[PDB]
Parts: structure tokens; C-alpha cells; sequence
């Protein structure tokens, strides 16, 4: 099951988005890899 | 788990890359970075050590009949790789007359020692040829600094040449992470290497195998365990 | 942030941080990675270093192109320059074709940067270009040596007298206030300006105080994170 | 150090250290105030012997106590119970059998406090480094340490309050008579229908089965002469059972059963209740929040083994790393004097003499010896200053005959567990109190 | 140029910390080497430890041992954290058994045939007057760390309570790089990699379990080439 999940994230860009969108540059698409852990992870030069 | 091996990858005949398997979490570490100095500082080689340009003193900048000066001479020459049989201090010759361009096919070598770079150009010259120096082949491991050796004390013409008897050249080891049957956290090497002309890679593998398999059985030895692998 | 704080590092100069092996002259990238491991060449030290086919050199120092008479024609010639080790490791990141760069490449210089990557060279190389300086920034700011420990927050030592002679200023006012011939409201905007000037004493003064390589300079002065009115909150003075 | 921050981290350390839940291995911190004993003993939670006199017993549950009147008391104790939100209450002893007690002491201890002193979170080693940007941007690093010694772990208690109904269908029963269910689902349960008391249990399981008697599911005249047709009659009953929420694991605390037939008060209809508590540990874990004292908020960004985070000279790894860019810039400098207190307190100081201005004041306070453990306390607005923390770095105890470990300036040469050199010049580390 | 090849020694200065000495070592060159060391000698080590309880009595961890002063999950956590010594592969069944007022010390505790107990200075609980107290321990093998739930695999038994391990014979493992006074302009340097060990192996055979696997490693990256 988890390695097929690991091979469908592949080719699915996912849309991240915050609360307060107050630009057109708040919400943008991704490429998710399985992570552990139970909390999202995020590139460190889209955080502005 | 699964027993790990090495892979290599050509693309070129002066560099390559190595993968050694997926690894058990942490001991990426225990391989790479001592990989790195002992492919370093610990293989042996020839190398130049120190010239005698003829006719010349420190306090004169150039030299008369080559425009080239003193420290690209250095930068020039420091580069010639050599390897040799011999163990101690030779002392060999090169001459060259006429304009022209002296390069590293005209230098007449002593029993022994082998120079495996023989289309370096070395300098330029015109009109009346004069040029005539002796240079020292050394043998050693690592990298020494231009320390005075005390060859300029007791001759003018001595000066000393720092030079690399290492075959390897420039080194970068990484560590990375893979998937082996859903756990991701396991770790995988990589190293890709340039090494001079002088031999292989693959040569240079054995030798730090061999040096750090010694260093590592000198602890072995203490007594025999039943620890569990392979 | 961070990794503009590793760049930073990365190719900053040698202005008193301990230089080690000065003057000398090298032949590649593999000496002077080789003298960087023995531990006699500093990452930030003044050195020649002669550069192959391929590089093109900076903009300024080809008019002072090598004296020959021979055409010198730049853009496939190996050549030399009085560079440093830093500026050298710092260049393969950019493409192939950018040419050289020989300042101290902050906060500003690096969107300098990226913006002439953008407009000039695809979309994907400026992505290699963008992951490439994150690598090196995250790898010299984990061994930069900047860590906020107690000893870098500076106080300035001239802020004493300042501030001590600013409330000789005060006192003197209110001196004068007790024996009422002047308002409230003329001592309140003397005040003002009495501390006013006060603070910005003390925020020149703490741009005196630290040393290049201080961390919370390197924080300011690279643009890092935070600015000047912060740095005078932590180390010198709040402000009014 | 709460005169070494800025109005708003102050406040968000006031509000974000109240939503901190307790742990198993409750213990005072190392570094802390005179408010966690007044604030632990003028709370409830706390048992308090009002009768000086002398224990008899001091057993698992009951403690029983003889007056100096001469009277026997059974102070019973909160032995993992529920509170509110849904975590634990267990109380736990403090003396022997052997004991004098005096009036308003305190014989035992309550959650989230050790030996009578509030007891929120614990202490951890910290270095002060950017480390390969897994801490960029305000976040933490942890180590595995806390998960093998489960320094940082609590336990949760989730509730379930069931009943039936007596509706109009026929009274609703709770039996373990399920209609047309597996025996492996229903193993656990009792004939009366509630799980075995210290079961495990996860999502996916059933908790109380309960049922609806009759019903009125299908009996058109259509279907009514396919089933006399059939001749066989199909179960009206349908599974109103309790159902364990989807996203949660436990184990069974205790379980409570009642009925109309007793005294309790029910409104109309309801036939039985049952309340059924569950009791899960957790550990701690990347994403899950973490924060301190001044308000350093954050949050767990990967986990590492042991060896991979630094280590010192002497060779004792480093607990939490944080990244060094947060502090100026978040305007709280009031976390660095904490680290360094909180080291020299885990390593005990011995200050016998030195004859220096701060010595002579740290004397006649008398604070100058003290033991590798003993937990200092720091006023609010009259806590540690700053030469005195410098000389208590300088002179603490050596490891051995002439180790003393950190410099006089509060960094220390820690190695790099990664690759084996020393990082380019020396790193701040300590000991903090995380929540 | 130096032919001089490295050769080891062995220092003592008390029961197990030790440390071993490395004399003849290139320049810049004992640090990677002793990261090898450390690293290898805290987490690939093996060794053995207590698996989980079994308490009659008692089918939760949340509830107390009739008159037992600690809890059953404090009990949990007060005997994870053991020191023993097992050589079977399958796993070993060590009882304990008390009655009346007396601290249930370790060395109550019975060692079965093969398997021993190293320290009895352990104050595992303090019983009351009416104390009944059962305990049963489980004992295997291992190396690393293992966390309590996956040791869980029998739901058959169910008063059985499944917990931790701590598979790691071992302690701070520091190490100190001092400079060789040899005549030779390289000034080469050398290594002393110290070892500590709680009381289940000596630092001899934990070095030489650590040798034993660097030197497989390293063989296996010698040698496979080609």
C-alpha cells in the first residue's frame, strides 16, 4: 500500500495554500514525496 | 538485511563516480569522510621538489631570453606529474637552445623515472636559446607545503617547488537517502573522484582499502568477537 | 536568511579574520582545496589562482588585460588573477557562462543575480542555479561559526558616556522645570529630541563597536534577517 | 529571565505555557522559580495530610495515616483518573511507612508535578548552530535519547459515555449479542457488552455493543411475500453500537455501569449507560509542537540517532539543537542566560573562595557550592546576572583533574558528530527546560 | 617515505573506561578514523536485554499490583532500563518472586541457566505488609534500540505486558588527536580512542566487536571493486 503511494505522489503536482492569501503568489503547486512523521515539509525558499 | 557492494560510473578517463549501496543508518558517515582523507593523505607518488634555474638570482624578477616569468615558471613546472623507482633525491636535466617553446617532451630522463605528461608546455623563448636547469624528483604522500629546505642556504640557484605526489586530485563524497523495503531513512555513498594520469581510480580504491583495512585490523586483533554480520 | 548568510561567508574577505597563507600563487582548484584540508590556506585569503579554458573573467579587470603583444583574445584563454578562494568556490556554482563575480555577494547582489539569470537563461537552469546556493549556504552556515552565545551581543562602550551626558542635558531641564520658567510641554519636545539624538549616538556607536565577523553583524550587514533598529533593540539602545 | 524579552514574547511565553500536557516521568526543572511549589500546593490536584501525626502504611492506593489524637485516615489517591480535555490526573506517594508527617504537608503529588513543585516540562541539552538548515526558520531538532529514556512522552485519557434508549421500537438493550458479527470483534467484550477491563484498543474496534430489539426495515407487500415465500424471518435488530473514533489507539482505564433500577438520576427513556475511559502514551514525535519559557515557539523537524548531533569533548551528545537566527531578530535575548544556567546547574559549580567581587556576593547569598543536580532558583525580576554566570562557567567542578570543559565565554568546542573534525571555531551549548 | 607502520597499545586507568592508543598516524588524519570508531562502537555493538513483563494480577499497566507502593507502568520503566547478560538466540523466561515487607532488590531476581545478572544493586520496589508479588522477564538479544509497541506479537496471552529494549552494552565513547614528536617534517600525530562500558562486556572485546565490523566494511569496499 505505501509503496504504491509512494509511486502515485509521482506526476500529481498538489496545490499548498494558506489562510490568508493576500497576494496572487499564496497559493502554488507542488511535487509530494512520502515523508514520515505526521506533519507537512515544506521547501525553505518558499516561505516568503 | 541485504549485503551492500560497489558500483562505479565512467565519464571521462580522469574522473569518476562511485555509489556504494544503500547503508545502515549513520554509517554513511563511518565510510565517507575517511574514504576522502585517506584517498588523500595516504597514498604515496613522485613528484618535483626543487630546480636550479641557471644564471639567475632572487632579487631579479624574469629571466632574460623567456618573457615567462619566475612564479609561472613555478606554476608551469609544479605541474609535471612523474613517477619513479628510485627512493631518494635524483637530480636530473633539462636544456633547450634556439627560439621557440620548451615543452615536457625534450627532458632527458634518468634511470628509473618516468614522466607520463610529455605534451605540457613548459615556457617560451626567442632568440638566443640558453635555457639549462636541473630539477629533484622526490617521492611522498600528501601534499607539502613551501617550507625552506634549506636547499637555498648553501646554493643561490636552489629554489624549492611544492608539488602533489597524491594521484588523486579533487574529491567529493556525499551521503543520500534511498527506499529498501519501505524504509527510507537507511542511508547510500556517493563519491565521485578526479585522479591524475598516473593510475585509476579504481588503483587508488585498493590502496586506501588496504591502508584502512590494516589501521582497522590493528584494532581487530585485540581478540576474536561473534558480533553478527554478513 | 541563512543560506544569504552562508553565501555570504562563503565569499567575503579576509578584513581581520586571520588570514593564512597570504601571497602565495596556485595552479587549479585541486591545490587550493588540498592546502584548505592540510589547514595553511584560509578560506578567505588573498591568492593568485590561474583559471583554465572556459571561465570568463570579471568585467573591470580585463581593460588591465595581460601585457602582450600577442592578441589576448579573452574568451577561450586560460589566465591568472589575484583572486580569492572563496570568490573561486563560489563561481561553478553559476552557469558555465556567467562571468566572474569579485564582490561580497549579500542579500541584494544575489536577486541582482538571479534576476539577470532570469531574463537571459532558462527557467530549469536558473532551478539548478537556486539549488546549487542553497546547498552551499545550508553547508557554510552549518560551519561558519556564527551561534548566538552571550559574548556577541556587543554593548557599546561610548553609549555609557552618551547616555550619561544626554541626562546631564535632561537634568540640567529639569532643574530649570522645578524653578518653572519653562513649560511642561517645551521639556517634554527638548526630551525628544535630547533622546532622539541619544539613540541615534548609540546605534552609530554600536556600528563602531562590533567586528566584521561578529554574528549579529554578519546578520545585519549581509541582510540577512532582522535590520538596524533591531540590533540597536538587542545590543544598544530600544529607542523611544 | 523574564527582564531580557520584549512585551509580546512575554506574552505569548505567558499564554503558551499553559496548554502543556504532563508527563510520565514528571520532574522539577533544573533552572526554574519559587512558583512552582506555592503554584503546585495552592492548586487541588495535590493530596495534603492535615493532621500531624505518623503514616502507618503507604500502600499502592490508600495511604493510612495515625494521628497524634489517635485516629486512622484513608487518604486516597488519583490513581490514573480523567480530566477535562482528556488527559491524566495520576497521583502518586512521596514518603515510606515510616514517616512523621505535620499538617499541610504533602504526602503525595499530583500530574505534572514531582515531590510538590509544578512540573510542566523537562531538560534538555542544546547547541546553538545552524545545522544543515533542519532548523531553518525557527525549528527544532530533536535527538533519540528522548525517545528511548522517555523524557518527553505523556499519557492521554479519551472518554466514552454511552446508553440506550427505550424508543419506541422496543426497549434497546446492551448485550453482546450483536447481530451477525465475527467472535474475534466481540473477544474482547463481556456477555454484557463492554471490552475486558486492560484490553488494548485501536481504530477499527468496538467499544459497547448495543442493539434496537425490533424494527421496521423492509415489509412491503412485495418483499413480505418473498419472505413467506422463503419461509425463513430475517433479524429486525439493527447495531446501534458504540464506535471507538477512526484516528485513535488506547488502552481500557476503567469502565462504569449503570441502570434505572439503582438510585442514579436519568431522564426518560435512556435504559443503561455505560462510561467507558481509554488511556493511550505518546511519544514524542516530528510535527508535534514543542516551545519554552519565552515563548522560543516551534516545531519538530526530523529526528536523528545519537550519534549523528554533535558531541563534546568528554563525549556526552547534544539533546536539542536550535537555530541561532531566531534570537536577535526575534527580540528575546532572555534564553541564552537561561541555557547557561541550566548547564552550570547540570554540572554542578565550586565557588570556595575565590575572593572576587561576584564571589563574595554569591557567598554571603551562600549559592556558591553546589552538587552536579541540585536545581537552582532564579527570580523573576531578581534572578542571575551576568558576571556571575561568566565566573560560575569558569569555575566549575573538573571532569577530571584539570577538565574544566567550556570556555570562559560560554561557548565550547564541540565536535561534529557527521563527519569527526571540530566545527571552524566553538559553539554555545547548555541545558533548557522545554514544554 | 615513512615506512613506519601504525601499531596499537592499551591503557588502563580503571575497571572499564580504557582507552587505546594509536601511535603512528598521518597528519590530519585521526579524526575521520576515530568518528569511524565512535560511531560503530554506539549503535553496532550488541548485546541483550529485557523484552517485556508478565504480571499475574495485572492485565493493564494503568492499574497497581495488589499493595505494591509503585505503579505498573513506574515498574515498566524502572525495569526496562536493566543490566544483564543472555547468550541464548531464543528468548530466555526469568522469574521473581517476594512476599512481606522487603525491597524486591535484583538480586532477588532469578537467573535462569546461561543467562546472568550483573547488577544487583537495583531498587526496583518497596513492598508493604501484605505484599503477593509476581514478576516474569523476558530476555534476548539484540543491538540498537527498540521502541515498546513493535515488541508486542502475542495477543493469545493477554495479561502480558509488552515493552522497550535497550540493545547497547555501552557508554561515552570520547577520543583525543595529541602531536607526534617524531623527527620528521610532516609531524605526525596520533590517536587515543577512549571506551566505556557499564558492566555487561569490557572495552577490549566492545573495540574488538567494532573492529571486527570496520574491518568487514572496509574488506567488502576493498575488495569488491572490480
Amino acid at each position: 500500500v505505501y509503496d504504491v503511494l509512494e509511486e502515485v505522489i509521482a506526476e500529481h503536482p498538489v496545490l499548498l495554500n494558506r489562510a490568508p492569501t493576500l497576494h496572487r503568489l499564496g497559493i502554488q503547486a507542488f511535487e509530494p514525496q512520502l515523508v514520515e512523521g505526521k506533519a507537512i515539509q515544506i521547501h525553505p525558499l518558499v516561505c516568503t | 538485511a541485504q549485503r551492500p557492494s560497489l558500483t562505479e560510473e565512467v565519464v571521462d578517463e580522469f574522473r569518476s563516480r562511485f555509489v556504494i549501496e544503500p547503508l545502515e543508518p549513520g554509517f554513511g558517515y563511518t565510510l565517507g569522510n575517511s574514504l576522502r582523507r585517506t584517498l588523500l593523505s595516504s597514498i604515496p607518488g613522485a613528484a618535483v621538489t626543487s630546480i636550479r634555474i641557471d644564471g639567475v638570482l632572487h632579487e631579479f624578477t624574469t629571466v632574460p631570453g623567456v618573457k615567462e616569468d619566475v612564479t609561472d615558471l613555478i606554476l608551469n613546472i609544479k605541474q609535471l606529474v612523474v613517477s619513479s623507482e628510485h627512493d631518494e633525491p635524483v637530480v636530473m636535466y633539462l636544456r633547450k637552445q634556439g627560439p621557440g617553446l620548451v615543452t615536457a617532451a625534450d627532458i632527458a630522463p634518468p634511470a628509473g623515472v618516468e614522466v607520463h605528461n610529455p605534451d605540457l608546455v613548459l615556457a617560451t623563448l626567442n632568440g638566443k636559446g640558453k635555457l639549462e636547469m636541473e630539477l629533484t624528483v622526490e617521492r611522498g604522500r600528501g601534499y607539502v607545503s613551501a617550507v625552506q629546505n634549506k636547499q637555498v642556504g648553501q646554493e643561490i640557484g636552489r629554489i624549492p617547488v611544492d608539488s602533489i605526489y597524491s594521484p588523486v586530485l579533487k574529491v567529493t563524497y556525499k551521503v543520500e537517502a534511498t527506499r529498501v523495503e519501505q524504509r527510507t531513512d537507511f542511508d547510500k555513498l556517493i563519491v565521485d573522484v578526479e585522479t591524475k594520469q598516473a593510475m585509476r581510480p579504481r588503483d587508488a580504491m585498493a590502496s586506501a582499502g588496504k591502508t584502512l583495512v590494516e589501521l582497522f585490523g590493528l584494532a581487530r586483533e585485540l581478540n576474536i568477537d561473534a558480533e553478527g554480520i554478513d | 536568511q541563512d543560506m544569504v548568510l552562508g553565501l555570504f561567508f562563503l565569499t567575503t574577505d579576509s578584513e581581520g579574520r586571520s588570514p593564512k597563507g597570504e601571497g602565495r600563487a596556485f595552479g587549479s582548484s585541486a591545490e587550493a582545496i588540498m592546502a584548505f584540508d592540510a589547514g595553511d590556506l584560509t578560506l578567505q585569503a588573498k591568492i593568485d589562482i590561474r583559471f583554465p579554458v572556459g571561465t570568463i573573467p570579471p568585467r573591470g579587470f580585463e581593460p588591465p588585460a595581460r601585457e602582450e603583444g600577442e592578441p589576448e583574445w579573452q574568451q577561450g584563454d586560460t589566465f591568472t588573477l589575484k583572486t580569492t578562494l572563496g570568490r573561486a568556490l563560489f563561481n561553478e556554482l553559476l552557469p558555465e557562462d556567467y562571468p566572474f563575480v569579485d564582490y561580497e555577494v549579500g542579500k541584494k547582489q544575489l536577486s541582482e543575480i538571479v534576476n539577470d539569470l532570469a531574463e537571459r537563461y532558462p527557467k530549469v537552469i536558473v532551478a539548478a542555479t537556486l539549488d546549487n546556493l542553497k546547498a552551499a549556504g545550508f553547508f557554510w552556515a552549518t560551519r561558519s561559526g556564527v551561534t548566538v552565545a552571550i559574548s556577541d551581543i556587543v554593548v557599546p562602550d561610548a553609549k555609557k558616556e552618551i547616555v550619561k551626558g544626554y541626562e546631564g542635558q535632561d537634568e540640567k531641564v529639569q532643574k530649570q522645570y522645578e524653578r518653572g520658567l519653562i513649560t511642561k510641554e517645551e521639556r517634554t519636545q527638548e526630551l525628544i529630541a535630547i533622546w532622539t539624538k541619544a539613540t541615534n549616538e548609540v546605534a552609530e556607536a554600536m556600528n563602531d563597536n562590533f567586528p566584521k565577523t561578529n554574528p549579529v553583524s554578519m546578520m545585519v550587514n549581509s541582510g540577512a534577517r532582522g535590520n538596524m533598529m533591531q540590533m540597536r533593540q538587542i545590543a544598544g539602545m530600544r529607542g523611544l | 529571565f523574564l527582564e531580557h524579552d520584549d512585551a509580546n514574547r512575554a506574552l505569548m511565553g505567558a499564554n503558551m505555557m499553559r496548554q502543556a500536557v504532563p508527563l510520565i516521568k514528571s520532574e522539577s526543572p533544573l533552572v526554574g522559580t519559587g512558583m512552582e511549589y506555592r503554584s503546585a500546593a495552592d492548586a487541588g490536584d495535590v493530596v495534603k495530610a492535615e493532621k500531624a501525626g505518623v503514616v502507618q502504611e503507604v500502600s499502592a492506593d490508600y495511604i493510612t495515616t495515625t494521628n497524634d489524637d489517635g485516629t486512622y485516615i484513608t487518604y486516597r489517591l488519583a490513581k490514573f483518573s480523567r480530566s477535562n480535555q482528556g488527559t491524566s490526573v495520576n497521583q502518586k506517594v512521596i514518603v515510606a511507612e515510616g514517616d512523621r508527617i505535620i499538617e499541610g504537608q504533602v504526602l503525595a503529588d499530583g500530574p505534572a508535578t514531582e515531590n510538590g513543585e509544578m512540573a510542566l516540562g523537562k531538560n534538555l541539552l542544546v547547541a546553538f548552530m545552524p545545522w544543515e538548515g533542519h532548523n531553518y526558520e525557527d525549528a527544532i531538532i530533536l535527538s533519540q535519547r528522548l525517545v528511548q529514556d522517555d523524557v518527553l512522552s505523556s499519557i492521554h485519557i479519551e472518554e466514552h459515555e454511552v446508553d440506550a434508549r427505550d424508543t419506541k421500537l422496543g426497549p434497546e438493550e446492551i448485550t453482546r449479542d450483536i447481530p451477525n458479527v465475527s467472535e474475534e470483534v466481540l473477544a474482547d467484550l463481556d456477555e454484557r457488552g463492554i471490552i475486558r477491563i486492560g484490553a488494548e484498543v485501536v481504530a477499527g474496534d468496538i467499544l459497547v455493543g448495543k442493539v434496537t430489539p425490533k424494527g421496521e426495515t423492509e415489509l412491503t407487500p412485495e418483499e413480505r411475500l418473498l419472505r413467506a415465500i422463503f419461509g425463513e424471518k430475517a433479524r429486525e435488530v439493527r447495531d446501534t453500537s458504540l464506535k471507538v473514533p477512526h484516528g485513535e489507539i488506547g488502552k481500557v482505564i476503567g469502565v462504569r455501569v449503570f441502570d434505572r433500577e439503582e438510585g442514579d438520576e436519568l431522564p426518560p427513556g435512556v435504559n443503561q449507560l455505560v462510561r467507558v475511559y481509554v488511556a493511550q502514551k505518546r511519544k514524542i514525535t516530528d510535527g508535534d509542537k514543542l516551545a519554552g519559557r519565552h515563548g522560543n515557539k516551534g516545531v519538530i523537524s526530523k529526528i536523528n540517532p545519537i550519534e549523528d548531533m554533535p558531541f563534546l569533548e568528554d563525549g556526552t551528545p547534544v539533546d536539542i539543537i536550535l537555530n541561532p537566527l531566531a534570537v536577535p531578530s526575534r527580540m528575546n535575548p532572555g534564553q541564552v542566560l537561561e541555557i547557561h544556567l541550566g548547564w552550570l546547574a547540570s554540572r554542578g559549580w565550586d565557588v570556595s573562595g575565590l575572593a572576587e567581587e561576584w564571589a563574595q556576593r554569591l557567598q554571603v547569598i551562600g549559592a556558591d557550592k553546589v552538587e552536579p543536580g541540585t536545581n537552582v532558583a532564579t527570580p523573576v525580576f531578581d534572578g542571575a546576572r551576568e558576571d556571575e554566570l561568566a565566573g560560575l562557567l569558569q569555575h566549575t567542578i573538573p571532569n577530571r583533574d584539570g577538565e574544566r570543559m567550556v570556555l570562559p565565554s560560554g561557548k565550547a568546542r564541540l565536535f561534529d558528530g557527521r563527519s569527526g573534525e571540530p566545527f571552524p571555531e566553538p559553539i554555545s551549548v547548555g541545558y533548557m527546560y522545554i514544554l
